[PDB]
């Protein structure tokens, strides 16, 4: 498996996988798993109570020092009861590593603002409220930061179609930009490429 | 059937909180009217507002009206302050669109549509 | 305490900013995509699936492609389980209707029922 | 009816509303807005132009792609006429001028060219046919553009039994020329009584007399909801204006009184409500801003 | 003007449908033999609630429900429809 | 191998035309209908038909890799020749 | 003439040989002005003045409900009893056999492809029926 196979590093498995038992076992409080990938990344995934008490341990620790905040992220993942699922990035440039801490919400449960620990997040999680509808809670200015000002609706959001349901076109008897239900000249093709056939037999589920 | 609340502890909190943004958009209309310079009347903008808020009024959940207070005051933030132009207050009065068929005569007569 | 008791239904409709013409005329079917019969796997017949009432699509008249007016017909959600598509259409105030998962029933197969000495089921041909 | 026109969609931009529309004179005023309320809702426009085409290009955002489709004509070449109309289930006529040129009088503009217009969209085929007249047109009016008006009126009429001709009173709008004649005049006050009409329901009613069956040989009088006299109206314009090029012909017609013909149907039988100067006022002449509303009889 | 069809709804397996069923074991032939030009149709489905409905001239039905009925009560019901014809 | 209808507009090689009563001409008035003039279907006709004295025949279209995928085409039947199901080149056995 | 949905063009319930109640649903629309048929019906009731107590399609099958419950349980047979009574129904009038033997109407594959007016309206079917008679 020497030319194509992307190789295997199995000294930063064992040390986010030690790490990650570390974590698990300083703050039971609020971790609910904790799993490292085929790829050596370290996920913690905790209760939304405790978004500020992780993120500033990680923040402070000696042995974590996670200074930064690479990236914060929603995933709406609909069969899910708590659908959405927001995922922090951090980096420790004291330990060269990088860890995930993934936490849970529904539409109406508002997570705890992490802008006390990483300032970073004052955007990142605003954008968390536009695209998705999670709100932050003692957040300093939560508002829309990329969707047009009069928007209804999270976009990326999944039950939220590719189109609107409005578009805009100048119209000269108001002299105005106006917004109009969306009608294509070409609607979107949808492809249904899944194979029928099972492609990973190591993720393969039970049955019911 | 426990959760956690957003700023609402039950509907009556919930319901003032209504009560002020209400106020508040009340308030700012005709100040809307005039620096926006709409050619709307002062009564048809807080006619406006009483239609926005009373399609909302058959909510019996504090965390849904919480975050509907949460959305008109994101949206009164942004007509206070000029971040709207004229268009984006102006997409509430559906002006340039055609009337709808209401009754099922006309939809049998102007396509499928239920 | 910092938790209070709704005991209402889960209703969103006023928060998703989607049109109420889309609410309460659209149709989701909840079911399990039926096996294309050009091929023989079933890794597509594993989930549940939400979509919609199809609506009209006609010709543009430039070039002929398929215009629409439906912004909800490319919509398909994915579902582990039957209850969570039908919590979730209740939660998005979908009038829904839902088809039960088709399994193929257990076949009772023998190579040997090919070459029976009195039954029909012998083969003419192999 | 052909497959191609019948109509499709929920009624918008990118839909097929069965109406393939050859609109002269839609580089006006009035065609303008006409052509705007039917690109909304997805009409074949064919629109003949005589002008420069950049004074064109404000009609290209009105509709979908391959939906509005600019030809060159010319009033004394019928061959363009048949060549714009010949595709086409109805054809409006907007064709007019306040003045009369060196090439074309009120005679070639009001009687000439919709004759023909309205001669050729007989021969060739054309469903429908509306012309616009103005409600004061009178063959015994003290104005030359009335005559020649009630003249050409009376030839589209006998030359087109079928035709939908409209009577506008006096049509206000952002480019318009009777409330900015007004407010860039800065003649007199007489005993003139006058309805004026906005233009946004004088086009719902060429477009609804479009899609009624009914419409179809009659006369309509689009007139406002409300008669004022000249004098309050000019001063409720110099109000409304924050305030304290013409012709005689011009002077003639402002002091034309608009009659009052009851037995034609108007904007209500067409199932348009006829929006008062008092709302839309402040929408005309805001420009002209560097009020309690007029007495009406 | 007079009764035009009378349908009965019932279950198979619901107790509350039972003397409704007892009523079609012993009570119909002679009802329809006694109504031979006069439908009346019985439909049975799985977890129904026993009913009568009457279908008079020009559309009007009227609605009786059976549950719980005796095949009396259901004979009795039944006969007040075939005489009433409102 | 363009014809024309009776409109005078010029049928393409799919064969589409628009009718008489079709307002969808109106496009090509002042302007043009955009034909290709080179039929595909007349122009492989006219290609003749390969004799070869093999049973199975190869083809790749011509230029190796530049042609398309190489196909094996069987030329029992007498009755028909067989023909190359991407670029229609036919071939027969000459035997 | 009223021009209709066909089969692919409405969601709407039939009923198998089994009475298992089973619903299509809308895969085109119907082409022009073509419309779903108790649509039509139901404008038509409208324009007479004896306008019908529905207007949607879930309010069409709560009538088809109200007069016969199993046409809105779809992929259900529902079990159907009392043979017994229709048979001693069935005992009463002694209609006569005839003399005519039982010769069903398709015989051969030749009558199989067109029975009704979608498949007399193919081309498909009569490629099928010209390849089978000759
Ligand atoms: N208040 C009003 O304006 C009223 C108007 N009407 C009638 O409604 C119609 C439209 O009015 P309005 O919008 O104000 O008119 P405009 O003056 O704004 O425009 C008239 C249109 O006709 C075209 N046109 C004029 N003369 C000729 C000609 N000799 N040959 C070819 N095209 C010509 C112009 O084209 P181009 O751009 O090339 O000059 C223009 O597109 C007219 O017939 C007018 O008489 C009736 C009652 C009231
Ligand atoms: C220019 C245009 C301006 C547009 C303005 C848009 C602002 C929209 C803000 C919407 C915010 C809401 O709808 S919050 C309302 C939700 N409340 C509920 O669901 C509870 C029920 N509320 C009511 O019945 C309300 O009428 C009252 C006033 C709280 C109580 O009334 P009832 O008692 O009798
Ligand atoms: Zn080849």
């Amino acid at each position: 498996t020497r030319p194509t196979v992307r190789p295997r590093n199995d000294v930063a498995h064992k040390q986010l996988s030690a790490f990650g038992e570390y974590v698990a076992e300083i703050l039971p409080k609020y971790v609910q798993q904790v799993q490292v990938s085929c790829f050596s990344e370290l996920e913690i995934c905790i209760h939304p109570d405790g978004v500020i008490p992780v993120l500033t341990f990680l923040r402070d620790h000696s042995n974590a020092q996670f200074k930064s905040l690479a990236d914060l992220t929603a995933v709406d993942i609909p069969t899910r009861q708590n659908r959405f699922e927001i995922v922090y990035n951090l980096l420790s440039l004291r330990f060269n590593s990088r860890i995930r801490v993934k936490t849970y919400t529904d539409e109406l449960t508002p997570v705890e603002s992490s802008v006390s620990v990483y300032k970073a997040a004052n955007w990142y999680e605003r954008e968390i409220w536009d695209m998705f509808g999670v709100f932050f809670a003692n957040h300093p200015d939560l508002r829309r930061i990329l969707t047009d000002y009069g928007f209804e609706g999270h976009p990326f959001r999944k039950d939220f179609p590719l189109s609107g349901y409005v578009e805009l076109r100048y119209d000269d008897e108001v002299k105005r930009v106006v917004a109009e239900p969306v009608e294509l000249a070409q609607e979107f093709r949808k492809f249904d490429l899944n194979s029928p056939w099972e492609a990973f037999p190591a993720y393969r589920q039970p049955p019911e | 059937t426990s959760v956690k609340p957003i700023f609402s502890r039950d509907m009556n909190e919930a319901k003032r909180r209504v009560r002020e943004l209400y106020r508040a958009w009340y308030r700012e209309v005709p100040n809307t009217v005039h620096l926006f310079q709409l050619d709307i009347s002062v009564k048809q903008g807080r006619d406006k507002v009483r239609e926005m808020f009373k399609k909302n009024a058959h909510v019996t959940d504090p965390r849904v009206v919480d975050l509907l207070v949460i959305k008109g005051k994101m949206e009164l933030e942004e007509t206070i302050n000029v971040w709207k132009q004229r268009t984006h207050v102006m997409r509430f009065f559906h002006e340039t669109e055609a009337p709808r068929p209401k009754d099922f005569l006309s939809k049998f007569y102007v396509g499928h549509d239920p | 305490t910092q938790l209070i008791t709704v005991d209402e239904k889960l209703d969103i409709t006023t928060l998703t900013g989607v049109p109420e013409e889309h609410i309460k005329t659209r149709k989701a079917r909840i079911f399990v995509p039926a096996r294309n019969n050009m091929q023989s796997g079933v890794n597509n017949t594993k989930k549940w699936k939400m979509e919609f009432d199809t609506r009209e699509r006609w010709e543009n008249p430039l070039m002929g492609w398929a215009s629409t007016a439906d912004p909800l017909s490319n919509l398909v959600l994915t579902f582990s389980t039957k209850e969570d598509a039908i919590a979730f259409a209740e939660k998005n105030g979908w009038s829904y209707d839902v088809e039960e998962r088709k399994v193929p029933k257990p076949k009772s197969k023998s190579y040997g029922a090919n070459f029976s000495w009195n039954k029909r089921t012998r083969v003419s041909t192999k | 009816l052909h497959h191609a026109v019948i109509p499709h969609g929920k009624g918008g931009r990118s839909s097929v509303s069965g109406i393939v529309a050859t609109v002269f004179g839609a580089t006006g005023f009035l065609g303008r807005y006409l052509v705007n309320h039917l690109g909304r809702m997805g009409s074949q426009v064919i629109v003949p132009y005589r002008c420069e085409p950049y004074d064109t290009m404000h009609l290209r955002p009105m509709g979908d792609l391959g939906q509005i489709i600019f030809m060159d004509w010319n009033g004394r070449d019928k061959d363009s006429i048949r060549r714009a109309v010949e595709h086409s289930n109805v054809v409006i006529n907007l064709v007019g001028r306040e003045w009369e040129t060196k090439n074309f009088d009120f005679e070639d503009v009001f009687v000439k060219i919709p004759q023909a217009i309205a001669q050729v969209s007989k021969e060739a085929g054309v469903e429908k046919f509306i012309h616009i007249s103005h409600l004061n047109a009178d063959i015994k009016s003290s104005s030359k553009y009335l005559r020649n008006k009630a003249v050409g009126e009376k030839e589209v009429r006998e030359t087109f039994p079928e035709a939908t001709i409209i009577k506008p009173a006096d049509i206000f709008g952002r480019e318009d020329r009777f409330l900015n004649y007004f407010a860039n005049i800065r003649s007199l006050g007489k005993k003139t009584v006058k309805q004026p009409v906005y233009i946004v329901d004088v086009t719902k009613g060429i477009i609804n007399a479009i899609k009624d069956p009914d419409a179809r040989g009659k006369t309509f009088a689009f007139v406002g909801p409300n008669r004022y006299l000249l004098f309050d109206l000019v001063q409720y314009v110099f109000a409304v204006a924050h305030r304290p090029w013409t012709t005689r012909d011009k002077v003639e017609r402002i002091h034309t009184t608009d009659r009052t013909l009851p037995h034609l149907p108007g904007l209500e039988d067409l199932g348009v409500q006829a929006t008062p100067l008092e709302l839309k006022a402040i929408e005309v002449l805001r420009r002209h801003r560097t009020v309690q509303p007029a007495k009406t009889v | 003007l007079g009764l035009r069809e009378i349908r009965i709804h019932l279950c198979q397996r619901s107790p509350g449908s039972q003397g409704v069923r007892d009523f079609i074991e012993k009570r119909y032939v002679e009802l329809k033999k006694a109504n031979p030009d006069l439908p009346i149709l019985i439909r049975e489905c799985s977890d129904v609630q026993p009913k009568l409905w009457a279908r008079y001239a020009f559309g009007q039905e009227k609605n009786v429900s059976l549950n719980n009925f005796s095949a009396d009560q259901v004979t009795r019901a039944l006969e007040n429809v075939l005489s009433s014809k409102a | 191998g363009v014809r024309t209808s009776p409109t005078g507009e010029k049928v393409t090689h799919t064969g589409q035309v628009y009718d008489d009563e079709d307002y969808r001409r109106v496009r090509f008035v002042g302007r043009q209908k955009e034909v290709n003039e080179n039929f595909a279907i007349d122009l492989i006709a006219e290609q003749p038909v390969s004799q070869v004295g093999s049973r199975v025949i190869s083809c790749d279209g011509g230029g190796g890799a530049l042609g398309h995928p190489r196909v094996y085409i069987n030329l029992d039947k007498e009755t028909k020749t067989g023909t190359c199901g991407y670029c229609g080149l036919q071939f027969r056995q000459q035997h | 003439i009223l021009p209709g949905a066909a089969y692919t063009e409405k969601s709407a319930t039939y009923v198998n040989t089994e009475g298992r109640a089973q619903q299509t649903k809308v895969a085109v629309m119907p082409p022009g002005l073509a419309r779903e048929d108790w649509k039509i019906i139901r404008a038509l009731s409208e324009i007479a003045g004896m306008t019908l107590p529905y207007d949607t399609l879930d309010q069409v099958r709560n009538r088809l409900e109200e007069v016969s419950p199993n046409l809105v349980r779809y992929d259900d047979v529902e079990g159907a009893n009392y043979f017994q009574q229709a048979s001693e129904l069935s005992k009463l009038v002694n209609q006569q056999l005839l003399a005519d033997p039982l010769v069903p109407p398709q015989l051969t594959i030749k009558d199989f492809y067109m029975t009704d007016s979608i498949s007399r309206a193919s081309q498909t079917m009569a490629k099928c029926v010209k390849a089978v008679t000759e």
